């Protein structure tokens, strides 16, 4: 019924994790129109390191790229591709 | 036990 | 190679997700102490509702409990249980 040290320790350990991302956030000239979904799961570097000194940045990026609807009012309904940045490999570095 | 890496119990207990 | 719409949109929506979670968020009244490891696992709601009218929210919530080690100033190191609230369920409501 506790979780042990070690176990919260390992877990919560700078590493790549499954983030939700509002698309605006990701693309903020964008908010003008409404997308769907309008939140995507990226992989994202997340997560403490031994220090607060050290920052979890990401050492391995790249793209992946979503279907997403996009609209404007009263206008077609649109389909396409939409690209965004994952984080593959995660270390915790000065700031 | 250097600190930029994730840490056995050794690090911590010590 | 592309993602497809309706498994981004299913990944995507309202739901329960692992996020990562400073202690001191959790415990205001203990921003005097520094916490390893600085940040826990928990399952919260996340994600999107995919209408600016909704919010998604939780709906049902446990506690867990996980060894943390704390030390504060005229202190040495402590291992002590921290409980912590988790979100269970999560629905899309009017905000």
């Amino acid at each position: 019924e506790v979780v042990k040290f070690m176990d919260v320790y390992q877990r919560s350990y700078c590493h790549p994790i499954e983030t939700l991302v509002d698309i605006f956030q990701e693309y903020p000239d964008e908010i003008e129109y409404i997308f769907k979904p309008s939140c995507v799961p990226l992989m994202r570097c997340g997560g403490c390191c031994n220090d607060e000194g050290l920052e979890c940045v990401p050492t391995e990026e790249s793209n992946i790229t979503m279907q997403i609807m996009r609209i404007k009012p009263h206008q077609g309904q649109h389909i396409g591709e939409m690209s965004f940045l994952q984080h593959n490999k995660c270390e915790c570095r000065p700031k | 036990c250097d600190i930029h890496v994730l840490w056995e119990w050794k690090c911590f207990e010590d």
